[PDB]
């Protein structure tokens, strides 16, 4: 008969996860495949004639783009000749400066840097990531969505997320034509919670750029790249169309990054027999080659693919490390559900949380996952207190902080009242006092009164059709009792004029201070150097609810 | 400009002008509310982008700098034309002569020399990799 | 074994039809979708949903691709109504329309584990109503956030397995469906 | 009116945990207290005359013991003059050999090494721990208990645990006089699952030594030490009584270690104003000074004290690192419940799991926690599949493996039958065929038939009162048709005659192969060096239940 | 002995004899059932523990070796007396005189000189730290 | 204020009493146990459990220590039957017997959060039954593995505060209970 021990284990949530054995021939292998090309490069008169065993006669569009733009040819032959274990050793050695490594790693071919990081265990990878992360200060990015596209709730949730510490926040839509409302609500709410928080509204590429041009977003992220030409082509793009789109955003003063992540190519069935990590390296080099400042990767929405196979979560840390080692900002996923097990998803998160990345998650859900319109994140709002407890336990700055319920109520109320004034001043379907109250105290859209969706969609569409721009939102705030929020909104728009926040890892902190890898240079050099959680920031992270005062 | 010149908003705000020759200090609530500044005033300039490209180079990021140099050229290209060129670069959308015509127009109408070479490069490689109209 | 080839699929000879275009392994090397629903039952319900609306159902097998959008594009080019339904062996489904860009669609069902036999019937119904130039309320599906990561890897295996039966340049075959 | 967001968060298990703000004056602070002494030493002709600001005239018994025996005085003045940040850098630098560090760290005073590791974040500490761990190969230790002291179940659970990969297993009693049965069942069961697994039966010191003298255990671990003289005195010992006990175990051929852990002293209210980590460092040096080869620490049973305060779980990792850096075997806790939250306890476990220690847990519960007679471990039997999945996810050898249900059923059955023969050959109260079946398929004691406790206790006490030794267990096995288990039991008794497994980190693997820090030297030197998960062992860890074989389709 | 001589079981199993001069090969199932060997035969020797002490020194573990040296002496001390001496070393259990008599007995009756010195050291420091009988 | 000193504690002479020894801050700086159970209801249940067995319950207040074993040891030297009950402010309790080693005991209750008012009374019964030379069954307590970590830190704080009221070299003082 059956062992009751094994019946008990059969019930465990982890055994509902999807697992598969490796299939090397088809590329269903996270990393360290015997099919991956051996690193190589040949250069004649400044042109690459061979890239990782492939002659230039056989280059696809990705090889051409990487060989022409993605590799520093000044030291490529030099670094190719170095022992890959020695290079991996340099990555995690505290006494080899990031600034000494970057000229070497940015001269590596895609196969070379994969070979280097594949010599590392996850402790070594984290030891390296804390050094190779571009921005000295780690940060965090949140999802702010709900299944009704309720704009009052989006504004209130965005204010709370900004109050808790997210420096980038991201929305998207359940119903496509709601998008202008979601974007405005996210931007207004974010500035109420903390002036300087950057916002994006992830959509079809043309609509998202239009909202940027109108001033209702601050950056874009979900512009995808892929690691084989068939998959890239089946997404209806090339490296050149993506590079042109990237420069188009910058020409409007909008920060942007690409999105990639391990497993996308084998998921589509066109892995060309290569490991997920090697193909993700090609995606990372396309990003580098396009001149894009950063990258959202770490499998992202494909996470069920590497997580199914051996060493898949290690491969996910590795692809984040390659990104940072190639001197790109890394928005390191942790933004998509992949497991039923709290144990398993914590281990997956800690790989990026413990060393810190530019954004530890590229989409921590700042709403309960039932409201998450990216189909659920690796962490959600009900995890906020656990996240803060682990920061305090380990003395690790994960970018967030404990907050008082009365402060959150007040900031959510202000955001909802500010958006109410925006909608009144702009002649949009009204936000009632009852809606402001509901959004103040809501956990999610289950707590929100239903809106007239037909009316919202008509007026949201007219924002696009009539080219209603962000200065009209500033005007509505300034004439509706919110000149303070109006000024913060205007200040976000003025940041697009300077180009400062276009740079690698840029966020805006304090009183409009841009903080990027240019002026917040990561200077890690071992213990007691580099970013350290200390001072008032440590006092903030210590102050969790429930800590009994011995003087009481 | 060098990394010590960054952020421009801190180190050289006066260097930052708009396409309509406004300054950062012109963008006040009072001027917004009176329409003394408008959305057409609020556009980053090619001068600002080329300054940021110089800062990116000095920070060790040559490819990011090249992106900003392309961006500087594209400030002069209208919103609708931006999307047309992006679409034209998607696989199977354009003939080779249509892409070369976009590049000649970029160069002669907008002085967008770098972007023009970028599009001519795509045209040449789309021939080799069979990504032009009629190749699917 | 319930599908027989009867010759190359031809252009539709009437405007009141929907083409169901299935992948190269559907009903053959694979016989169930991602969660074990039989292909025979899936096809039965889609056909029945089309015929309920007084519209004729025609089934073709596509060989040039295993991608559900391209499979459906092969169908919409031949459909007398311009409307087609593409179905992969793992069960992913799309309602497509001649003239739309290949990655666009009327309705997409991109989480195959969530489709029931009721869903497949309503997909047939909506396609037939699109063919009658109506605007049916889109088909609803039940949300499950754990479906994607739980089945993503297995879906990719099934898709790779079906892709092995792609034949470059081979025209779609019209299929006869067994009782 | 309440925020529904905060009502949702108020329901989360982590908010049932115990948290307190720091109380520096009373030592309720995990590490980095301004009250901790500044490092110093003075040495006169091999005698310490000053230790961390204290002159010898003011030494307590702990100072005396540490100063006389616990510090490498040959390089103490040299390492004292080195910059603590530089030393912390050396600890985590992959290119500074463990063999070059150990003479310096063993020469540090307690305050000095605490200052050194306090410069490190947890990533740096893990980077160091994978280098400073004494044994090259990481391992794991299990609890095997149940609320009934059912010996058939103990034998079966011990066999399953050894089959899964535990190289040390630990029992204790719900009812004191059951102890000899628990010990024998744990030993027989462990040897059935994998010959070489070492066993202990944790009890009051005299009873536990007596069972070792009788041959029914292989090692001892729960011999405590403490970091202030009042707390040590209130445990009714000194460093000299503990050091004598340590040598007494070795004189009988029995491996042993001490137990300590952050928070014990402030919990008793006599922290002398010091941080938990500094006082735990004193405990670590007491262990070193006694000549004890290893240490169970990482707060252990006091885990509710450091976990309540800031940086407490970091301090726990730091105390494990100090232990390994003092060239002691570290059985690094993860053996006591401290949180209601799966997220939080996973973070706490990974500090040791990711780099590896000599025993990643010093008491993973190999039974469901309701049967755990140490009042619950940080992980239990229902976590086995999660543990294996994370090993496979991260390519980390956490010392365990996935196993087939049919193999576990067979290994549990054999252990229950073997114990049945022992009880029948020694004339103990019988183990019925029904009990053998129930033990074979049980999850815990809820599945076991209830025994005659009065009767079992009677014959259990006779085992010690009549000095019935381990050779009688060997006899019963060889006489009851278990010649193979009899031989294995004899081989583990013979290991006590050579002294090989008395050394730092010793376990017994393969065919009676002692594996310790002496012949399994940790030689970590950065990526691609030291212990790596690879080869057949990686294939073993890959092979988790549920993994779909692509050849199943088509 | 050196680390190259370890483990004794693998490198020099003949170096291991018991307190009754039995060899490792003498411990078979046949002899256990014959009672040719018994529990009194299965006792590690001071010679084996001093070998292991030398190996510990060669591995850089001087204090471990010293513990093994004490253990070598205590092999000659009966089980009951082991427990008596351990208890006498607990705080407040003994007078200075009683600990000194335990030490002299250790040295004169068992040749356990290192343990005797260990106990006399305790006696001296228990005076200093007031951990003798009557001090509580 | 429901406890009142009435002079130094006398030693029991006949085997007719069980001594309740409480901590230096029991009923003074603290009035409830680790989980809020008042010291009045605690001391009432213990006395009621002792007098229910025909034994006279005498309450004293130890000062030399806050350790429950040492508090109880001070009580069993003055107990006429040699049986005492030590109780800290945080509620930890032990049944001790004169002649036993200080760290040994008849019954120990080392999880104060798991003690109910039914347990404090039942403790008084068995302690009285030990005085009558009987062999009562061990007092049962609920099992909760989360109780130790959840309350360990707070109970250390409560113990530290009561230890502040420890007067060195001060003899126990008998109390009068309302
Ligand atoms: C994983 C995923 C991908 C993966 C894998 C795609 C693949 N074909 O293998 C990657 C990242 C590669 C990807 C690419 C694209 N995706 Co996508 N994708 C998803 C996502 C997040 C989850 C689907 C899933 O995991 N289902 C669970 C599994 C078990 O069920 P399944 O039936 O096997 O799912 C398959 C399909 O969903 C298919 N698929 C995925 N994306 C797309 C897009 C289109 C147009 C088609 C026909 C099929 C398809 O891939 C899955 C695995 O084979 C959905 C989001 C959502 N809300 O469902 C978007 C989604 C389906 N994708 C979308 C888009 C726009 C695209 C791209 C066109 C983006 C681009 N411009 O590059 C490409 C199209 C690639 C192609 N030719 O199929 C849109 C489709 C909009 C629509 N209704 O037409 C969706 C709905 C997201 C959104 N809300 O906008 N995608
Ligand atoms: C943590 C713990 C300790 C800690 C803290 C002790 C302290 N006084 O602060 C440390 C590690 C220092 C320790 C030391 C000892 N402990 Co202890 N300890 C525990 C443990 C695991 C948990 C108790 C707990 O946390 N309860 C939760 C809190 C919230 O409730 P609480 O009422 O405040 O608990 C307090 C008491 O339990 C007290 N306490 C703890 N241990 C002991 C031992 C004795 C004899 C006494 C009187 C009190 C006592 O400390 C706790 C906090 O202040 C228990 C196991 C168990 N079954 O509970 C063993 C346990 C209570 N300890 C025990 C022993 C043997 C000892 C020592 C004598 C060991 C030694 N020889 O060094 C010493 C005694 C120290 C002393 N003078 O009090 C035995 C008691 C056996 C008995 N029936 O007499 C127990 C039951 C464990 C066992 N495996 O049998 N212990
Ligand atoms: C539905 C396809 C979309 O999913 C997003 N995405 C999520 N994960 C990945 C990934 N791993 N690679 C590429 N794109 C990804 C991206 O925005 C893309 O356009
Ligand atoms: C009940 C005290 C017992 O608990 C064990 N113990 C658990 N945690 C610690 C610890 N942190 N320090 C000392 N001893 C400990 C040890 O065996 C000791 O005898
Ligand atoms: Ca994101
Ligand atoms: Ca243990
Ligand atoms: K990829
Ligand atoms: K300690
Ligand atoms: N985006
Ligand atoms: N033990």
């Amino acid at each position: 008969m059956r062992s009751k021990r094994f019946e008990a284990l059969a019930k465990r949530p982890v055994n509902q996860d999807g697992f598969v054995k490796e299939w090397i021939e088809e590329g269903f292998i996270a990393m360290e495949s015997p099919n991956d090309p051996k690193p190589s490069i040949k250069i004649v008169n400044g042109a690459v004639t061979e890239l990782d065993g492939k002659p230039v006669s056989d280059f696809d569009l990705i090889d051409h783009f990487i060989a022409r733009y993605g590799i520093n040819l000044n030291r490529a032959e030099e670094v190719m000749a170095m022992d890959s274990v020695k290079l991996a050793n340099m990555l995690c050695d505290p006494n080899v400066k990031r600034s000494e490594i970057v000229p070497l790693t940015t001269a590596m071919t895609p196969a070379k840097i994969v070979e280097v990081v594949s010599h590392m265990n996850v402790v070594e990878m984290m030891m390296a990531m804390q050094k190779m992360r571009a921005r000295r200060t780690p940060s965090q990015q949140a999802h702010v969505t709900n299944v009704k596209d309720n704009p009052v709730q989006i504004a209130a949730d965005a204010a709370e997320g900004a109050w808790r510490g997210f420096d980038e926040q991201e929305t998207t839509v359940a119903v496509a034509r709601y998008a202008p409302f979601n974007a405005i609500a996210l931007l207004v709410g974010s500035q109420v919670g903390r002036p300087g928080v950057l916002t994006q509204c992830s959509l079809e590429e043309a609509t998202e750029l239009k909202l940027g041009m109108l001033g209702h977003t601050c950056y874009a992220e979900t512009i995808s790249v892929y690691g084989t030409e068939p998959v890239f082509t089946d997404g209806d793009d090339t490296p050149w169309s993506k590079g042109f789109l990237a420069s188009s955003y910058a020409s409007r003063g909008l920060k942007m990054r690409f999105t990639s992540g391990s497993g996308s190519e084998v998921q589509m069935g066109y892995a060309e027999g290569k490991s997920m990590l090697y193909l993700e390296a090609r995606c990372i080099y396309i990003t580098k080659a396009a001149g894009v400042q950063g990258l959202q990767n770490g499998s992202v929405s494909c996470i069920g693919v590497p997580s199914a196979v051996p060493s898949g979560i290690r491969a996910v840390l590795a692809e984040n490390l390659i990104c940072s080692s190639l001197d790109l900002e890394c928005a390191s996923s942790n933004d998509q559900t992949f497991t039923h097990s709290d144990m398993r998803r914590t281990a997956r998160l800690l790989m990026q949380f413990l060393p810190g990345t530019d954004f530890i998650s590229s989409g921590y859900s700042a709403v309960p996952n039932y409201d998450n319109m990216f189909a659920g994140s690796n962490e959600d709002a009900e995890d906020f207190d656990d996240y803060n407890v682990i920061q305090r336990d380990l003395k690790v700055d994960g970018g967030l902080r404990p907050v008082r319920e009365e402060d959150v109520i007040a900031i959510r109320n202000k955001a909802a009242r500010a958006l109410q004034a925006v909608f009144a001043g702009m002649g949009l379907p009204p936000i009632t006092d009852e809606e402001v109250e509901a959004a103040t105290y809501a956990h999610g859209s289950k707590d929100m009164p239903e809106r007239n969706i037909v009316e919202d969609i008509k007026f949201a569409q007219e924002i696009i059709n009539k080219n209603r721009n962000g200065l009209e939102v500033v005007k509505a705030l300034a004439q509706g009792g919110f000149t303070d929020v109006a000024q913060d909104m205007l200040n976000i728009q003025k940041a697009k004029l300077t180009g400062d926040y276009l740079h690698t890892s840029a966020i805006i902190v304090g009183d409009g201070q841009v903080l990027s890898a240019v002026n917040d240079v990561n200077d890690y050099a071992g213990p007691a150097t580099g970013y350290r959680l200390q001072g008032e920031r440590w006092e903030e992270i210590k102050n969790i609810p429930g800590a009994l005062d011995p003087n009481e | 400009a060098r990394v010590s010149d960054y952020p421009l908003a801190n180190k050289h705000p006066e260097w930052v002008k708009t396409a309509t020759n406004k300054t950062l200090d012109d963008f006040t609530l009072e001027n917004v509310l009176s329409n003394k500044v408008t959305a057409q005033d609020m556009r980053i300039t090619p001068e600002t982008l080329r300054l940021q490209a110089s800062i990116a180079k000095d920070a060790g990021r040559d490819r990011l700098a090249m992106n900003f140099e392309r961006a500087a050229e594209l400030t002069a290209v209208p919103d609708d034309r931006i999307l047309e060129i992006y679409n034209a670069l998607r696989p199977y959308r354009s003939t080779k002569e249509e892409l070369l015509a976009i590049a000649d127009d970029l160069e002669s109408r907008y002085q967008a020399k770098i972007c023009a070479a970028f599009v001519r490069e795509a045209a040449t490689l789309y021939v080799e990799r069979k990504k032009l109209k009629g190749d699917d | 074994g319930f599908l027989t080839e009867v010759g190359e699929a031809r252009q539709g000879t009437q405007q009141d039809e929907v083409i169901i275009a299935v992948g190269p392994a559907f009903g053959l090397a694979q016989t169930v979708n991602i969660v074990g629903i039989p292909h025979k039952s899936i096809l039965r319900e889609v056909i029945a949903g089309i015929e309920e609306e007084g519209i004729k159902a025609r089934v073709i097998r596509c060989f040039k691709s295993s991608d559900v959008a391209f499979v459906a594009v092969e169908g919409n080019r031949l459909s007398g109504s311009g409307i087609s339904i593409g179905i992969q062996s793992k069960g992913t489904t799309v309602i497509h329309q001649q003239g739309l860009p290949p990655l666009s669609n009327l309705e997409l069902f991109p989480q195959a584990p969530l489709l029931t036999l009721e869903t497949y019937r309503q997909i047939g119904k909506n396609a037939a109503r699109y063919a009658k130039r109506e605007s049916p309320q889109p088909v609803p599906t039940l949300n499950d956030q754990m479906a994607r990561p739980k089945y993503q890897a297995k879906s990719a295996i099934l898709h790779i397995k079906e892709t092995k039966y792609v034949v470059t340049g081979k025209n779609p075959q019209e299929l006869r469906v067994a009782l």
